[PDB]
Order: structure tokens, then sequence, then C-alpha cells
RNA sequence: UAGCGAAAUUCCUUGUCGGGUAAGUUCCGACCUGCACGAAAAGCGUAACGACCGGAGCGCUGUCUCGGCGAGGGACCCGG
RNA sequence: UGUCGGCUCGUCGCAUCCUGGGGCUGAAGAAGGUCCCAAGGGUUGGGCUGUUCGCCCAUUAAAGCGGCACGCGAGCUGGGUUCAGAACGUCGUGAGACAGUUCGGUCUCUAUCCGCCACGGGCGCAGGAGGCUUGAGGGGGGCUCUUCCUAGUACGAGAGGACCGGAAGGGACGCACCUCUGGUUUCCCAGCUGUCCCUCCAGGGGCAUAAGCUGGGUAGCCAUGUGCGGAAGGGAUAACCGCUGAAAGCAUCUAAGCGGGAAGCCCGCCCCAAGAUGAGGCCUCCCACGGCGUCAAGCCGGUAAGGACCCGGGAAGACUACCCGGUGGAUGGGCCGGGGGUGUAAGCGCCGCGAGGCGUUGAGCCGACCGGUCCCAAUCGUCCGAGGUCU
């Protein structure tokens, strides 16, 4: 009985593991399965991670983007099974969390304010394709 | 979650830049409205020479909204404005080429031509 | 009429197919028929489920004269499931197969003593234009000099809560005999750690 | 003064029945190890001591 | 109802932290006092902190210390007598014994806190 | 008489017409059958001024749909 | 014996607004008219006015009427109405005056009894005890719409358009829940400004609220979020429809008798409930007298099964009660691991005149959650508790 707890953990399976590392302040797209119809889109959602709010499991963490003027944001569940990919598309130096203050001043303003973590960016490029090396040889 | 009072936004050419809602036209005393549900509503500033005109009492369709909708599938969505367009007593859009997103909610609503000339739906 | 006993673990939320689903994880671990009620010699049909060990140390009582006259294991807490009879031994979550329906028992939450604004929902009176000694009040109670009394019954402000409360037909999602977990969906009453009967429904 | 006031002076027995529950009770106390005094449980007390 | 939380404390916000700090000043200095059940019980773990954090090293953990207690004389003998004395012993640095006698003119119950040993 | 007029004066009265609003017994323009304005108990008008009274719009918000949580001083429990 | 209106909370009637049932129809169908049965539940939001009333906007299944001192001011408000001020019209020589207008104008911290909402103490339940039930009696709930199929069928010239039966989704409401969404989270973390201080730099503390401010936030608590309910089904019945049927050769639903028949009645579902003194029932445990009372029911100190006190605590809680734990122990505190929150601590090296920047580093810190470990503390102990009436 004790580990009420790791009970739960147990129901946990549905849990992912392909998915990328990718912290607040530093855009994204992820592929959704999608139901146009009937049949099975596979929409991309290209945005910032305006916040990810940790919970083991169902974790979840949420984009902002602007499609044709207006601003959007979606949430998904870390571990949907309807998140086909989720690839990096850039990463930028955060100082702080939960970010929802690019919200009110989105534009040039938005730039220089989450420029580029070329410290992370490098052990993007290098580690990848270093450890690339070891797998091609 | 729109209710009476609320200022939609106006997504498409009726000719009207905005309009406040007047009944949330769900069950007999439904609190508000999301995105699919319909409403009366009047039109509270309009182009010059449009298909409608201030003080025009409308019916209308919500597409976009503050509030986020939960998908079935645990997944979310908000927009940053609450949006309507203006409809048909026949439940067609009145005006032609709608433009900013939608909800894919409008989908199993049934207003096809919406999703139709919509520049992009999420 | 299957029934089960066990305790409410904590909840999270799983996906069928492609569409998530809220869940709350009972416990129905191992279950000793400890009694059975028959109208021969008691008048009405039902079972005594015993559930949860206990060491020898707390039934020093002469209960463990009752186990002894069904040679089961001590355990902690037993009550009773109604017009049950089983076969002469143990329960498991294999009683309840996925897709089955149940009610659940459960001790809802303690709210002690509640405002009426929350005990009974009420709506008290204005935030503003004046009085402001009666914000969360419940108004008037009663009429003048007929009835001149109240009835019986009136909502007035109480302890709320930590009653027994069941709640129905929901339905068992999974159940994973390996450890002795009852999947439903979500709304189950009691706090985590709490104990909690579950049983078939009624749809008919 | 203002508002509530009592209708009639309390009958000196419906009184004495509300002080029912009034009377105290004894303090728990007990024999020390150390001292042959009485202490509270769990209580280091003087004319006693303690260990740790 | 509220405190299906944790913790307990009368007085406010910085007059409480503040208790806490004097308090345990006072028992670094004293080792041995004397105050209220509640609190003793309190101060309890509070000093606890203090003293396995000065069982650690670093200024860090120091400055740290030095944060609630303000004595820079008062945290050597935290690192240099006191944390010294505890190594090599998980927590459990304050023992906190029941007073059998009660304040008089508020019949408050008091207690006895220690530096244990 | 001039001027003013459903008025801090209009009973019928929410008078009629127009403006504002989705919808206006209020407000504002107008007409005049002024129950019962009217010329130093002054008539009409007037820049500015007003913790005076009326109507409207923007802004903003627990005023509200409709409540929730939280803090301290009471209220509760023990000693005086 | 405080008076209108509003607000809060309602509850009852039924002459029924809606949903349910039914006869007639100038009822083809759909829709409607009208009468009869039927309170179970339901009976929206805004503009105008102090308003009640009413007109109007947008909806609805519908936007019922009325009683309860025109319910409800020791519950609230105080726009109107009824003081003192001031004014207009208006009457009066005047002082003043007006169901004529107009602006202003002090609504009382403590509940004794009944009643009500909750929660305890006592005694009882003719042995003492631990646990587990029965359900007399009672309470809660009882709403509804839309689309799809049957079917573009019956019906109708057509335009329209069903019964019956079946599926799907929605409004409001109710119980419960924290997974998700979303709030708060008063010291969990971080940043910022003035100042005063430790200790000169660095680092840090107080105060700026009862957090100085700002950004962010677990558990808990919660609704905007989640799940679930309203039935189904059995019985009796209303208006009504009908069988068999006489008085009264026929005829008649009735007089004997029988079947059909409502959101309604009884049950069924969820909650309370043996102070149901008519104190129930089942499983298990304890068991004689040991001493005065001859006769009788009593009395006394010791007892048993057991319980209590005390202490550590708890999603239990005003208090008490309820519940768990008490070394044979993981009950709270500490420490340790995880979860989570914040978002690269300090110190040092490097770059820059400098503010700063970069590495170390997802570092440091770290409440409430999940769990481990006897370091801390629940030590030691005391008191009560049958010896079981008679037929
Ligand atoms: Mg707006
Ligand atoms: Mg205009
Ligand atoms: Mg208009
Ligand atoms: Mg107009
Ligand atoms: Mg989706
Ligand atoms: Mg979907
Ligand atoms: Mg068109
Ligand atoms: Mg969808
Ligand atoms: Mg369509
Ligand atoms: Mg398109
Ligand atoms: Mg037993
Ligand atoms: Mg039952
Ligand atoms: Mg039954
Ligand atoms: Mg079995
Ligand atoms: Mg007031
Ligand atoms: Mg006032
Ligand atoms: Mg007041
Ligand atoms: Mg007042
Ligand atoms: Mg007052
Ligand atoms: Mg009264
Ligand atoms: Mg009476
Ligand atoms: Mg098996
Ligand atoms: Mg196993
Ligand atoms: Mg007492
Ligand atoms: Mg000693
Ligand atoms: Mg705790
Ligand atoms: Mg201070
Ligand atoms: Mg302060
Ligand atoms: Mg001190
Ligand atoms: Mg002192
Ligand atoms: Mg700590
Ligand atoms: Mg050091
Ligand atoms: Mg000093
Ligand atoms: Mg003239
Ligand atoms: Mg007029
Ligand atoms: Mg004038
Ligand atoms: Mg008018
Ligand atoms: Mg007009
Ligand atoms: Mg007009
Ligand atoms: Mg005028
Ligand atoms: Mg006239
Ligand atoms: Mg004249
Ligand atoms: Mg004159
Ligand atoms: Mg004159
Ligand atoms: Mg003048
Ligand atoms: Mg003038
Ligand atoms: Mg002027
Ligand atoms: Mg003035
Ligand atoms: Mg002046
Ligand atoms: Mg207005
Ligand atoms: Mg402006
Ligand atoms: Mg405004
Ligand atoms: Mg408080
Ligand atoms: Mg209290
Ligand atoms: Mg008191
Ligand atoms: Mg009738
Ligand atoms: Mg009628
Ligand atoms: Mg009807
Ligand atoms: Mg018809
Ligand atoms: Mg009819
Ligand atoms: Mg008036
Ligand atoms: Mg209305
Ligand atoms: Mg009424
Ligand atoms: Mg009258
Ligand atoms: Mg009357
Ligand atoms: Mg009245
Ligand atoms: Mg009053
Ligand atoms: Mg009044
Ligand atoms: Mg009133
Ligand atoms: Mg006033
Ligand atoms: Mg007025
Ligand atoms: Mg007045
Ligand atoms: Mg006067
Ligand atoms: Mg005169
Ligand atoms: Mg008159
Ligand atoms: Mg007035
Ligand atoms: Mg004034
Ligand atoms: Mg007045
Ligand atoms: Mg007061
Ligand atoms: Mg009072
Ligand atoms: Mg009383
Ligand atoms: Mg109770
Ligand atoms: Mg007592
Ligand atoms: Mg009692
Ligand atoms: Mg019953
Ligand atoms: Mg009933
Ligand atoms: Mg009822
Ligand atoms: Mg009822
Ligand atoms: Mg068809
Ligand atoms: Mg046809
Ligand atoms: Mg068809
Ligand atoms: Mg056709
Ligand atoms: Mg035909
Ligand atoms: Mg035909
Ligand atoms: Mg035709
Ligand atoms: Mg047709
Ligand atoms: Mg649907
Ligand atoms: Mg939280
Ligand atoms: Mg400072
Ligand atoms: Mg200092
Ligand atoms: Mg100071
Ligand atoms: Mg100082
Ligand atoms: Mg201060
Ligand atoms: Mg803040
Ligand atoms: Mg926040
Ligand atoms: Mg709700
Ligand atoms: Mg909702
Ligand atoms: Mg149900
Ligand atoms: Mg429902
Ligand atoms: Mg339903
Ligand atoms: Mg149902
Ligand atoms: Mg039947
Ligand atoms: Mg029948
Ligand atoms: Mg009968
Ligand atoms: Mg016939
Ligand atoms: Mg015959
Ligand atoms: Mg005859
Ligand atoms: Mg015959
Ligand atoms: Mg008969
Ligand atoms: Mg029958
Ligand atoms: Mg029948
Ligand atoms: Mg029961
Ligand atoms: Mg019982
Ligand atoms: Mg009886
Ligand atoms: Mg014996
Ligand atoms: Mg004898
Ligand atoms: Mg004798
Ligand atoms: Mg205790
Ligand atoms: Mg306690
Ligand atoms: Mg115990
Ligand atoms: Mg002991
Ligand atoms: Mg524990
Ligand atoms: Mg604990
Ligand atoms: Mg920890
Ligand atoms: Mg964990
Ligand atoms: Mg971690
Ligand atoms: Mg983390
Ligand atoms: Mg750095
Ligand atoms: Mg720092
Ligand atoms: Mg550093
Ligand atoms: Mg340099
Ligand atoms: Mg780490
Ligand atoms: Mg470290
Ligand atoms: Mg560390
Ligand atoms: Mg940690
Ligand atoms: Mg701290
Ligand atoms: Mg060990
Ligand atoms: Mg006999």
């Amino acid at each position: 009985m004790n580990r009420g707890a790791l009970i739960k953990l147990v129901e946990s399976r549905y849990v992912r593991t392909d998915l990328p590392e990718f912290r607040p302040g530093d855009t994204v797209r992820v592929s959704y399965k999608v139901k146009e119809g009937n049949r099975t889109r596979i929409q991309d959602f290209e945005g910032i991670v305006i916040r990810i709010r940790r919970n083991g499991f169902n974790t979840t963490f949420t984009v902002r983007k602007v499609s044709y003027g207006v601003g959007v944001e979606r949430i998904f569940p870390l571990h949907s099974p309807l998140i086909q990919k989720i690839d990096i598309v850039q990463r930028g130096r955060a100082r702080r969390a939960k970010l929802y203050f690019i919200r009110n001043l989105s534009d040039r303003e938005i730039r220089r304010k989450l420029r580029a973590d070329r410290k992370r960016i490098d052990k993007d490029r290098a580690a990848e394709r270093a450890a690339k090396e070891e797998v091609q040889k | 979650m729109i209710q009476p009072q609320t200022y939609l936004e106006v997504a498409d050419n009726t000719g009207a830049r905005k309009i406040m809602c007047i009944r949330v036209l769900k069950g007999s005393n439904a609190k508000y409205a999301t995105v699919g549900d319909v409403i009366v509503a009047s039109v509270k500033e309009a182009i010059p020479r449009g298909a409608v005109k201030e003080g025009d009492v409308v019916k209308a369709v919500v597409v976009r909204t503050k509030k986020e909708v939960k998908r079935p599938d645990g997944s979310a969505i908000r927009f940053d404005d609450n949006a309507a367009v203006i409809i048909n007593n026949q439940l067609e859009p009145r005006g032609t080429r709608v433009f900013g997103p939608v909800a894919r909610e409008l989908r199993e609503k049934g207003f096809m031509k919406i999703v139709s000339l919509a520049p992009e739906v999420l | 009429m299957k029934g089960i006993l066990g305790v409410k673990v904590g909840m999270t939320r799983i996906f069928r197919d492609d569409r998530a689903v809220p869940v709350t994880v009972i416990l129905a671990g191992p279950c000793p028929v400890v009694q059975r009620r028959t109208p021969e010699k008691d008048g009405y049909t039902a079972v005594q489920l015993g559930f949860l060990p206990q060491n020898p140390k707390r039934v020093n009582r002469p209960l463990k004269g009752h186990f002894a006259k069904a040679g089961v294991e001590p355990v902690r807490i037993l009550r009773e499931i109604r017009d049950f009879n089983p076969e002469g031994d143990t329960v498991t979550v294999e009683i309840f197969k996925p897709g089955e329906r149940v009610d659940v028992t459960g001790t809802s939450k303690g709210r002690g003593f509640a405002g009426v604004m929350k005990r009974w929902n009420f709506a008290g009176g204005p935030d503003s234009h004046g009085a402001h000694k009666i914000h969360r009040h419940p108004g008037s109670i009663g009429n003048r000099k007929t009835p001149g009394r109240v009835y019986k019954g009136k909502k007035m402000a109480g302890h709320y809560g930590a009653e027994r409360v069941t709640v129905m037909n929901l339905e068992v999602v999974d159940v994973i005999p390996e450890e002795n977990l009852l999947l439903v969906k979500g709304a189950v009453p009691g706090p985590n750690g709490g104990l909690v009967i579950v049983r078939e429904t009624k749809k008919a | 003064a203002k508002h509530p006031v009592p209708k009639k002076k309390t009958s000196k027995a419906r009184r004495d029945a509300r002080r029912s529950h009034h009377a105290l009770t004894p303090p728990i106390l007990v024999p020390c190890p150390e001292c042959k005094a009485m202490k509270p449980p769990h209580t280091v007390c003087p004319e006693c001591g303690y260990y740790a | 109802r509220h405190l299906k939380s944790g913790r307990k404390l009368n007085r406010h916000s910085s007059h409480r932290l503040a208790l806490y700090r004097n308090q345990a000043k006072s028992l670094l200095t004293h080792g041995r006092i004397t105050t209220t059940v509640p609190k003793a019980k309190e101060l309890r773990g509070f000093v606890d902190h203090l003293i396995h954090l000065a069982k650690r090293g670093d200024l860090h953990a120091r400055r740290l210390v030095l944060r609630d207690l303000q004595d820079v004389k008062l945290v050597r003998k935290l690192f240099d007598e006191i944390a010294p004395r505890y190594r090599d012993r998980q927590g459990g640095y304050t023992r906190v014994l029941k007073l059998a006698e009660r304040r008089r003119g508020d019949g408050a119950p008091l207690a006895l806190v220690e530096l244990v040993e």
C-alpha cells in the first residue's frame, strides 16, 4: 500500500520518451494528428513555448503564434498519443519560467528579449552531429 | 465565453467592425456561449456604405474566443480576441470571404462555409 | 450484485484510442469473506467482506475469535455488501470487467461548520450598495405571525461534508489484477487514502 | 440594552440546570519513578528529574 | 474550514518569522530554553535546519544561517562547536520536554527546548 | 406685450414629432389647448466657477453573471 | 402591531403558463380551438420608471395566477412614502397651505424562551463487553428542448407532414471531485526602488501593510474545469377508453365483478434513522461472591472481556465528538530520496575603462505533496469496568 503515488505511476505507461528537450523561451513546432471529416491530417503548429507546466506524466506545455494577424495559443499533453513529432526550431534566452509577458508586446520587441541560447544551440549542433558520428561510424 | 453585453470582433467583410452580444442562442437561459454557438448582436460600429449598418440587429456565430476551449483529446486552444461571423437567418454567412483563424469546432457544428472560407483552421 | 472494498489512491488520466479520459484509481485490494448473512438466521442476504491486513497487537479484542471462526487473517476493516453471495473465499477486482459500470460509496471531505453561502450555494447579499454586515447572510427565514415558526428542513448554516456519499453509474475503464487496481471515471467521494466501497450499478 | 433582551428572569432552577456540565475534573496525576512525589504524565517535574 | 494544509502559528508574517529568529538565537546561546509548548514545538524544526546547515561547511551555508541569526560571533559558536558535536547524527539536534508547570496569570503550559545530548 | 414654454411651473401625461438605444415614464431638439410662465418676490440669455441636481459616451474594474482563495483584528477554546 | 418597492430566503393553493393524460372539434396532416384530469418539477436576460403595474428589446417548453400582517426592515436596502431646509406653479391680506412638482435629509454591536441549523454531556435499552447489520418512521430528487432514423411513409391537390418506435446532442439545476482547463497559494523562488544597519567591497537583514513593489507558484481550498444524477422497472389510480351485465325481453362501462389508463400516488434510486422506551437483530468474547444485607431489592473494596485518562497526530474539528498512532512504534518534527516551484546561488577564473557579460551551472534555494530512516519526541503510569431481578 505505502506508495499510493508509485501506484499512480504504474497506471502510467501511456508515457512517451522520443519527444525532445525544449524549455520555455524558444520556438518549436508540433505535428498534431487531426480529424478532417473522418480521415486524419497532421496539422503543424509552429510557435513559441509560452509556459511549461511540469507534473511528471500529464505535464503540459503551451505554444503561442500569430496566424494571420490574430495571436493563437495551444496546449498539449506532453504525452499525448496525438503528437506525431515535435521538432525544436530555435532556442532562446529565457531568464524566466512562465513568460506570458510576451503577449502584451510581441514584435521587434519580442525578438530582442529572447535572443538566442548560443550556449544550448552549440550543444545542439555539436552533440547532435557528434553523437551521429558514433552511430554512422 | 461570450455573454450579453460582450463585444465581438467581426471576422468578415460583412461591413461591420464590432458587434455587442444581445442574446446567446442556445437553450432557454444559457449563461454563456463559446465557439460554434450563435448569438443575436447589435452592430456597434461599421464600415461606410457596408452591407450592414450600425444599430442593425443581427445573428452571428462565435469563431474565436479569449477563454480557452478544451478538445476532447486533452488539448486546448485560445485566441487573442473574441470574434464572430455575421450570418443569414438560414445560418449561412452573409458577407463572403472571412479572415482570421477559426476553431475546429465549427466543423462539428456544420459551418462548412466558414471553415472553407477560413485562411486557416486551428 | 457484485461488491468489493477499496481505497481511493488518487487520480490522473489515460488515453482511450485517441481521446483522453480522466480516471480515479480505486484499489480494490484482496477481501476475504468473513461471514455470510442468510435469511435462515440473519433475516437478510449479504456478505461480510474484510479488507486490509492487521497486526494482532490491536486485534487483542476477541475479534480474533470472529476471524478465527472463519480461519481468516485478521483484517483492519470490514463491511457488508448486500444481496451478494459470492463463492466461499475471496473477491478481487476481477468481479469487475472493463466496460462494466459501478456505483461507489465514500465519506466526502469534511468542510466543518459551513456558511449557508457554501453549504447550500445560497446567494446572500450585495457586496456594495449597503448594509455591509449581511454579505454572506441568508436573509429572511420565515413570515409574520403565521406560521410563526420555521420549517423542519430549513436550509441553514451547519456541518457540511464528511457525510456518506454514493455516486452513481461510473464506468469501469481499466482493471489491473496484477496489483489490485480499479479504474473508474474520476468523480469519486472521499480524499486520497480514504476507504470506499464499489459495486454493480442500477441502469437496470 | 438594545435589540435582543431576555423576556423573563431565568428561573433559579433553570439557571442551575444550565450549570449542569459546569463542574470541574481532578487533574490527572501519577507517581514518578524518581521521587515518590506526583507528576502529571509526560512531564519533567521538581523533586524528580528525568533521563535524556 | 481551512487547515487541510500544513504548519501552524499565531502573530503575523514578519513578527512571526522574527519570533523564530529571536528564539533560535537564544537557544543557540543558552542551549536550554523554556517557552510555551507551541512556540517550542515550532521552533524545534526551524533550529534543526540551522544546526544541520552549519553541519555543512561552505561559507554559502554559513551566510545562509547568517540570514536568520545575525550575530557573527554567534555563528562561529554554531560552526566551531555546535555543528561539530552533532556530526554523525542525522537530524534531531533538538529535544522538547513538556514542563509540568503552568505560567500564572495566563494559565500557559510551559515546556523545555534543549540542544540535544 | 417682449421674451419663454409638457418647464425646479403640464392634471389628462409616458401629450405628439424628431435624437440617442437592441429596446428610453428619464435625458436632449422641436411644436403650444401655458389645469396653473411672463417681465426687479424681475423676463429671457450668458464666458467662467460648483464636494449642487439630470442625461450620455470612452477608459477601468469583484458593482454584477457569481463566486473562489488568501491575510490580519474579533468571534471559538483555556487562565485572570 | 414600522408603513411601498427592491434584495435574500422561501413555502403553501390551484381557478394550470409549460411539460404529462384525456373527450369534443367547424380535428385530412401539421398546427390550433375548447372543456376535463393532473402540482412533480420548471416558469430566462435587458431598456424605461422609486415604482407595484405596464409598454418595449432579444429569447423560451413556458416566460401562470394567488395566500402566507398585499410573507419576509431584533435579515438587508432606504429610490418613494411621513418631520425640521430650499424652490416652482398654486390658494390665501397674511402666518401658512396642496393624494401638485422639485433638490436635501441619523434604519439601535450582545437572542432569555419557542422555532430552526448543527454538535455534545447524562441516563435509559432489567448480565458486562468488541464488531457487524435490519429498516418502522422520515428526508432528498423528481424540469425540458433540439436534431437524426423509422419516412419524405400514413395524410394531403399541393404547400406541408405525423402517430409508434429507436438513436445523438444541448440548457438550467443538484451531489461529488482536482486528473486536465483555470483561480488563489502572507513568505516557495526570483527581480526592483528608497533607506537604515552587519562589516570597508562583495554578500545579506529590517522597513516601506496588517506581503514595500513586481514576475511566477505545489498541496490545500475551488469553478470558468471534471464525472454522475433526473430514470428504468413493479403495483394501485385520475379524467377517460373498453369487456362481461341486470334492473328494464332491447339497450347501458355498473349496480355484482374485470381489463386499459398520467410528469401525478405507492414502491424502486441516494441520505438519516432502534430515545422505533413498541430501545430490534447476527458473529465473537468475559463469567459466579470475595464482604456486610437471613428473609427483599440493595450495599462494599477487589475483578474479567473491555474501556478510559494521558501523550504524538489527522483531508475529523468552533469546543466536544469521530478517526489513526503510542517503542511490539514510522504518529508528528528532523534528516535523506523523489515530486514540484523558481530559473544558472555564493566563491573563483575569464572579457569589458565601466554598467555588465561569459564559464563553472538547469546552479543554488526549496512549505503543504509521494516515500524512507528511530536522530527528536509518543517514557513511565493511573482509574473505571459482570459476578448477570422475578415467572
Ligand atoms: Mg471589451
Ligand atoms: Mg448611428
Ligand atoms: Mg440603435
Ligand atoms: Mg435607432
Ligand atoms: Mg486537436
Ligand atoms: Mg479532436
Ligand atoms: Mg451571401
Ligand atoms: Mg475538435
Ligand atoms: Mg449548415
Ligand atoms: Mg481554406
Ligand atoms: Mg469478537
Ligand atoms: Mg444499502
Ligand atoms: Mg435491495
Ligand atoms: Mg471473487
Ligand atoms: Mg449603509
Ligand atoms: Mg447611509
Ligand atoms: Mg450595517
Ligand atoms: Mg446603514
Ligand atoms: Mg448596524
Ligand atoms: Mg420580523
Ligand atoms: Mg404558530
Ligand atoms: Mg486471472
Ligand atoms: Mg500481487
Ligand atoms: Mg463536564
Ligand atoms: Mg536528568
Ligand atoms: Mg501535516
Ligand atoms: Mg520583523
Ligand atoms: Mg511587514
Ligand atoms: Mg528569543
Ligand atoms: Mg518567558
Ligand atoms: Mg525545513
Ligand atoms: Mg565556512
Ligand atoms: Mg545586533
Ligand atoms: Mg406672447
Ligand atoms: Mg416630454
Ligand atoms: Mg428651468
Ligand atoms: Mg413618452
Ligand atoms: Mg421619442
Ligand atoms: Mg426613438
Ligand atoms: Mg423640451
Ligand atoms: Mg384638463
Ligand atoms: Mg398666466
Ligand atoms: Mg402674475
Ligand atoms: Mg413684480
Ligand atoms: Mg432671479
Ligand atoms: Mg433660464
Ligand atoms: Mg448657463
Ligand atoms: Mg457646491
Ligand atoms: Mg464653494
Ligand atoms: Mg445606459
Ligand atoms: Mg477620451
Ligand atoms: Mg463605460
Ligand atoms: Mg482569519
Ligand atoms: Mg476556533
Ligand atoms: Mg466565548
Ligand atoms: Mg382542476
Ligand atoms: Mg380555463
Ligand atoms: Mg397539458
Ligand atoms: Mg392534429
Ligand atoms: Mg385537445
Ligand atoms: Mg419621482
Ligand atoms: Mg421577464
Ligand atoms: Mg409567491
Ligand atoms: Mg390588504
Ligand atoms: Mg389581505
Ligand atoms: Mg409587505
Ligand atoms: Mg430597519
Ligand atoms: Mg422596508
Ligand atoms: Mg420591504
Ligand atoms: Mg441616505
Ligand atoms: Mg428620487
Ligand atoms: Mg427619501
Ligand atoms: Mg423638526
Ligand atoms: Mg397672492
Ligand atoms: Mg390636486
Ligand atoms: Mg426627491
Ligand atoms: Mg447631499
Ligand atoms: Mg425626497
Ligand atoms: Mg460590531
Ligand atoms: Mg444577533
Ligand atoms: Mg440559548
Ligand atoms: Mg452526526
Ligand atoms: Mg461529562
Ligand atoms: Mg447523547
Ligand atoms: Mg422507508
Ligand atoms: Mg419518499
Ligand atoms: Mg420529497
Ligand atoms: Mg420538494
Ligand atoms: Mg425525410
Ligand atoms: Mg412530399
Ligand atoms: Mg431522407
Ligand atoms: Mg417538400
Ligand atoms: Mg397518401
Ligand atoms: Mg401522394
Ligand atoms: Mg405549391
Ligand atoms: Mg416539406
Ligand atoms: Mg453533437
Ligand atoms: Mg497551488
Ligand atoms: Mg533593501
Ligand atoms: Mg542586522
Ligand atoms: Mg528598523
Ligand atoms: Mg537589527
Ligand atoms: Mg509597520
Ligand atoms: Mg504576486
Ligand atoms: Mg497567477
Ligand atoms: Mg457550477
Ligand atoms: Mg459551463
Ligand atoms: Mg441516480
Ligand atoms: Mg447532466
Ligand atoms: Mg442528463
Ligand atoms: Mg434519467
Ligand atoms: Mg406497468
Ligand atoms: Mg396496472
Ligand atoms: Mg384498488
Ligand atoms: Mg367497443
Ligand atoms: Mg348481456
Ligand atoms: Mg323503466
Ligand atoms: Mg342485454
Ligand atoms: Mg361494479
Ligand atoms: Mg393488471
Ligand atoms: Mg389498470
Ligand atoms: Mg444506514
Ligand atoms: Mg444503526
Ligand atoms: Mg409503531
Ligand atoms: Mg474466575
Ligand atoms: Mg455463596
Ligand atoms: Mg452474608
Ligand atoms: Mg490528543
Ligand atoms: Mg486533538
Ligand atoms: Mg488508542
Ligand atoms: Mg504507555
Ligand atoms: Mg507519516
Ligand atoms: Mg505528517
Ligand atoms: Mg523533503
Ligand atoms: Mg513522486
Ligand atoms: Mg527535482
Ligand atoms: Mg523542476
Ligand atoms: Mg552565470
Ligand atoms: Mg543572489
Ligand atoms: Mg555565480
Ligand atoms: Mg579588468
Ligand atoms: Mg541537480
Ligand atoms: Mg549543495
Ligand atoms: Mg543540493
Ligand atoms: Mg527536495
Ligand atoms: Mg525557508
Ligand atoms: Mg537504516
Ligand atoms: Mg414461565
